[PDB]
Order: structure tokens, then C-alpha cells, then sequence
């Protein structure tokens, strides 16, 4: 369950993120690769260096998925069903990695929106990303 | 925790610009807000109902300064984390009964607080070095 | 997010548990107290010795809650709402403890139903207990 | 792993009645069934689609035999777990990239397998002693 006040905070935070979402997604992925190198094993065919166009495009995709999740916060489980099938049935991603990516997304958001990252917004974003991770790890 | 010379130099330089009184209280208050079950250990601090009351609590501020002082002491002794945190580990395990996962939660909250304070200066390499120091302090405290 | 197959598995396993539910819950609580002594801090006023009537009554209550969850598997979140409020808002229980109790319940079920504890039933019961823990750790 | 003399005696006596070929394969197969993301590591072994295929896989059985042999070797050296589990820790970290949480999952699955095999003989004190040995083996492997 996501609170209506937490829901409003997430929409304002992501709306303020705005057009910088693809860069923020690519920077979050770079942070995850740098701090948790075990996550690089899921991208063996990728160029994971700094400024990599492959990581930039993947970060754009992840940011677009998060934007769609924000737009469909009421119906994420079926708004993210293909992503759930890909991540659970095909990729077989450990849920700890979802936790790590959520943390790195939060760190990027903190570093890029100082005024917007109040403690209430921080808690709202933490629980929104936890709900997204739950949906993506749900196997059905 | 083993760090490269560049990693150690970067960690120490960012740490010098940390305000000891403000940062630790902000991390403790954000822990109490984001993970509300942690207020079971601090119900003696007073009012912790709303986030605004949590972040405006002098007891939370003072305790956070002690927690950051401990973090600084661990940072000055990165090669003996298990030794500098023995008494604190005993205190947190035997009398307070705090789960080791909460130490990792607090370390991640501190990393977010550092990112919020330093902005673009908190580069991904600096974040990786601070992640390792935070994990080492959590592992040392969990022993 | 459970399936009809694992729902049938859970219903059959708990039906075979039957009238031993309170005894099994007391045994699981005793196992949790012995194996993870940190969980005893939530029961400072209890007598947590072996054969304790207080632990026996609490295990009966927990088993009845699990029986109600099995009987209302399709609407657990509103079937366990008072328990969610109690455990989250009032008791403030760490979710790691919910994981520990689920493990000890599984161990008791394995030790008491050898034939019934097939790998499929084991996975179904793990998913059901994870669903119960997820419901009880949700703040509204 | 520190255990009482009674705890060590109980642990060793239950271990003597363990069938090495059957128990480890059952724990590995139940891990693969209950936590399906762990099959990423075992893709080479073969068909792992259904639980019946997982539990009827000779590669799974042989690897479980190896894993339970490692568990027995750790049990025989309960005071030097970090020493006997060093090569395996290097293997599971540097080359396989297995998360440390999966070691704890496998240990809990093994505890459930022992309970399922031994019934009422798997008393809560025996279970507590075995949980401590399983946590120590997981910590040693996660080093
Ligand atoms: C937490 C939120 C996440 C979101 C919103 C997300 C979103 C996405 C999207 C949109 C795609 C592209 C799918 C397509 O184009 O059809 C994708 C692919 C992928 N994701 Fe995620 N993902 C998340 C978490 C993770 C994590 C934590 C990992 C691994 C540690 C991961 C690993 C992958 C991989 C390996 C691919 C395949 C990309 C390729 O092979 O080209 N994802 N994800
Ligand atoms: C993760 C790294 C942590 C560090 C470095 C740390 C540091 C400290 C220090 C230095 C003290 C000494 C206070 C005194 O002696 O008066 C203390 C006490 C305490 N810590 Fe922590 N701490 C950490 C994590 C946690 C967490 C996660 C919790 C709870 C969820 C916690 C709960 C407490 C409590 C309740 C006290 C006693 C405060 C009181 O009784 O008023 N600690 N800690
Ligand atoms: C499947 C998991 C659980 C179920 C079904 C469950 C069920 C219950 C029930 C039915 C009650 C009595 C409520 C009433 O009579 O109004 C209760 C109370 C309580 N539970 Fe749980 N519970 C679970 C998990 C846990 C865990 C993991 C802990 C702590 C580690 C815990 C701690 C408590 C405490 C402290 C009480 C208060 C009892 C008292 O003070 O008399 N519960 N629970
Ligand atoms: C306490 C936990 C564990 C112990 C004691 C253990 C022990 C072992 C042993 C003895 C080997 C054989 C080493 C060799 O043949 O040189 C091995 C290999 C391996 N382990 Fe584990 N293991 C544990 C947990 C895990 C887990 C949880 C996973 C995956 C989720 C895993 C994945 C693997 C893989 C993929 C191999 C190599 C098998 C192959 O390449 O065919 N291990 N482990």
C-alpha cells in the first residue's frame, strides 16, 4: 500500500527530475557497477566504462520504466508485468541487486535534488522503489 | 577495510568538510523516519511521531553527534575496525539487542546524507569508497 | 502473489496440520526463542521456559491467525489488518524477526509432517509465510 | 563457532546418522526449487524446470554430495571455520559471484532437510546448535 501523501511526494520528486531522468538512470547504474561489482555479472556483453553509450541507453530505459511506474502508481503490478517476466523468469536477478539499485537511485536523487530531498520525500521514494522492486521480483 | 591510496585520500578529504554536529543527527533522524521500527530503541528520546518532530529532537541530534564521532574514530583506524568497535559491538549486541541489518541501513542512510550534502562532489568513486567504509563499520559492529 | 497450485498445497498442508495447530505454534515459538534469543526481547513479561503456559497460549493465538490466513488466502491484507496495526504501529517488530519465525514454523512443519513436506509443498509454504509476513509488516 | 560440550556432542551424534549422498542433494534441490533465482548458477547442470526434474537430476545430487562433504569438513573443524572455508570462499566470491545471503538460505534449507529427515529427534536445542554451525559456515564462506 502506498500512502496518498507519499504518492504526491514521489510525483513531485520525479516531476522535478523531469527530463534529466535518463542521465540520472545512467549515473545510478554507474554507481551500482562501481560500488557493487557483483552486479556487473548480469551485463557481460556490455561496455560498463564511464561515459559508455550502452550504459547510457540502459539507464534511459530504466528511467522510462520508473516514469511509467510513477504515472501508473495505482496499477504497477500489471503496468510492469513484462518487466517482471523478464527479470524473474529470464534474467533470474537476485532481489538483493534490486535493493542495491534502489539505494543507488536514492543516492543519485539526493546528489541532484538537494532541496527536494527532504526526509519525507526520502521515505516516500524509498518505499516507492521498494514497491517497484517487489513487483519486479514477484514471480507468476 | 582495504582502500587504495586514492580512495583513502578522497574519503579523508570529504570527511574533513563534514559538519560533525549536523550530519550525524540528520542520518539518525532519517533512519528513524525511513525505517520506523527503529524508534523502538529510542522511545526514551521523547516525541518521534512526525518527521518534523524527529528532525527537531535535541536528543536525536546529540545521539547522532556521538554516532558520527564513532564513525570518525573508525575512519581514523580503517585497518583496525574490528578493534575500535569491540566495546560498541558488545553494547549494541548484549544490552541493546540491535539487529546487524540496521547497521547497514544506517550506513546507507549516512551515504545518502553525504550525497545530499555534497552534491556533484560526491562522485561515484567517492561513493564506492564510502560504501566499503560503511560496510566495514557495519561488519565490525555486528561482530 | 500466490498461484492456485501452491494455494492448494498450502490448504492441504495446513488441513493435515489440523488440530495440532496450537501445539505446532508453541513449538515454533520455542524454537525461535532458543535459536534467535534476540526475539525474546519482544516478550519481556512472558515466561519463556519449556512447557510454559504463556508461550502455549501465544502459540495457539499465532496458529489461529495462520489458520484464518489460510481460510482467507485471497483477502489476507484485510483479514490481518488488526494484526498489521499491532505488529507495525504498536509493537514495532523488525521484519527480520518475521523471517525467523517463518523459518521456525517451516522447521516445525518439516519435523511433524515428513510425507507432506515435499519440495513443492515446502516452496508453497515458504511463499505463504512470506505473504503473511509482508502483510504484517505493512504500515498504513 | 563456539558451542557448549553438550551442543557439540548433540551436533556430532545427529551428523553420524546423516546419509551423505541423500541429504546434500535434497538440500541443493530444495534450494533450487524454493529460491528459483539460484538456478542461474546451475544452468550447466541441465533440466531444472519442474521440481521433479530438479530433484531427479544426477548433477544436482553429485554437487549436493560435494557441498555436504564440505559441511562435514567444516563440522570437524568448528574452531577454524574461516580457515577451512578460505579456498571455497575465494571460489564462491571471485569466480562464481554468489551473494552471501544465498549461503544463509542454503543453511536454512539444510536445517529444514535435517528436521524433515530426523523428525522428533530434531529437538529445539539441536536445532539451535545446528543454526549456529550453519551461520558460522555461512559467515566463513562470506569472508
Ligand atoms: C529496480 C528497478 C529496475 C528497473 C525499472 C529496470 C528496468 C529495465 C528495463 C526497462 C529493461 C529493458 C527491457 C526491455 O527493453 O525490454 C531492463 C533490462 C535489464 N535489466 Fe533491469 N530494471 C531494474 C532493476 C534491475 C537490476 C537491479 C538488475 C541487475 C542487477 C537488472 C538487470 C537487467 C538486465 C541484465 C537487463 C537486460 C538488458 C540487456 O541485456 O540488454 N535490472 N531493465
Ligand atoms: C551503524 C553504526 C552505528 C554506530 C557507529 C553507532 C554508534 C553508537 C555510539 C558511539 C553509541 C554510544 C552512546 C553512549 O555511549 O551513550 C551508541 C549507542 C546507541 N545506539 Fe548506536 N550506532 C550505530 C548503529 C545503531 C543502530 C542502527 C541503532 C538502532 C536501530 C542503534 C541504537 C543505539 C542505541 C539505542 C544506543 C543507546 C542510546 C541511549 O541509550 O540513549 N545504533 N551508538
Ligand atoms: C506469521 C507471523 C505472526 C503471526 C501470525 C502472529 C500472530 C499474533 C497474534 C494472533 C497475536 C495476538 C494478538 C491479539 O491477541 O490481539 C500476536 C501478538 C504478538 N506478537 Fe505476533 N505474530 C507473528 C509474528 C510475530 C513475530 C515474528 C514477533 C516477534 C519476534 C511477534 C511478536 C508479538 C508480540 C510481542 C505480541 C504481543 C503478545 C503479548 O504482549 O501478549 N509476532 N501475534
Ligand atoms: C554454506 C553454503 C555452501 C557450501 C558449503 C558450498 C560448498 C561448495 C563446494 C564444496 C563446491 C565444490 C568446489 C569444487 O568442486 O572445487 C561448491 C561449488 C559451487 N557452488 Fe557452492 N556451497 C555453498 C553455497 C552455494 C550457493 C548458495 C550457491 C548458489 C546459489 C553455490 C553455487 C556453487 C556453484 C555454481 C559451484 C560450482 C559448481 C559447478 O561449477 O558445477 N554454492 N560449493
Amino acid at each position: 500500500v502506498l500512502s496518498p501523501a507519499d504518492k504526491t511526494n514521489v510525483k513531485a520528486a520525479w516531476g522535478k527530475v523531469g527530463a534529466h531522468a535518463g542521465e540520472y538512470g545512467a549515473e545510478a547504474l554507474e554507481r551500482m557497477f562501481l560500488s557493487f561489482p557483483t552486479t556487473k555479472t548480469y551485463f557481460p556483453h556490455f561496455d560498463l566504462s564511464h561515459g559508455s553509450a550502452q550504459v547510457k541507453g540502459h539507464g534511459k530505459k530504466v528511467a522510462d520504466a520508473l516514469t511509467n511506474a510513477v504515472a501508473h502508481v495505482d496499477d504497477m503490478p500489471n503496468a510492469l508485468s513484462a518487466l517482471s517476466d523478464l527479470h524473474a523468469h529470464k534474467l533470474r536477478v537476485d532481489p538483493v541487486n534490486f535493493k542495491l539499485l534502489s539505494h543507488c537511485l536514492l543516492v543519485t536523487l539526493a546528489a541532484h535534488l538537494p532541496a527536494e530531498f527532504t526526509p519525507a520525500v526520502h521515505a516516500s521514494l524509498d518505499k516507492f522503489l521498494a514497491s517497484v522492486s517487489t513487483v519486479l521480483t514477484s514471480k507468476y | 577495510v582495504h582502500l587504495t591510496p586514492e580512495e583513502k585520500s578522497a574519503v579523508t578529504a570529504l570527511w574533513g568538510k563534514v559538519n560533525v554536529d549536523e550530519v550525524g543527527g540528520e542520518a539518525l533522524g532519517r533512519l528513524l523516519v525511513v525505517y520506523p521500527w527503529t524508534q523502538r530503541f529510542f522511545e526514551s528520546f521523547g516525541d518521534l511521531s512526525t518527521p518534523d518532530a524527529v528532525m527537531g529532537n535535541p536528543k536525536v541530534k546529540a545521539h547522532g553527534k556521538k554516532v558520527l564521532g564513532a564513525f570518525s574514530d573508525g575512519l581514523a583506524h580503517l585497518d583496525n575496525l574490528k578493534g575500535t568497535f569491540a566495546t560498541l559491538s558488545e553494547l549494541h549486541c548484549d544490552k541493546l539487542h540491535v539487529d546487524p541489518e540496521n547497521f547497514r541501513l544506517l550506513g546507507n542512510v549516512l551515504v545518502c546524507v553525504l550525497a545530499h550534502h555534497f552534491g556533484k562532489e560526491f562522485t561515484p568513486p567517492v561513493q564506492a569508497a564510502y560504501q566499503k567504509v560503511v560496510a566495514g563499520v557495519a561488519n565490525a559492529l555486528a561482530h
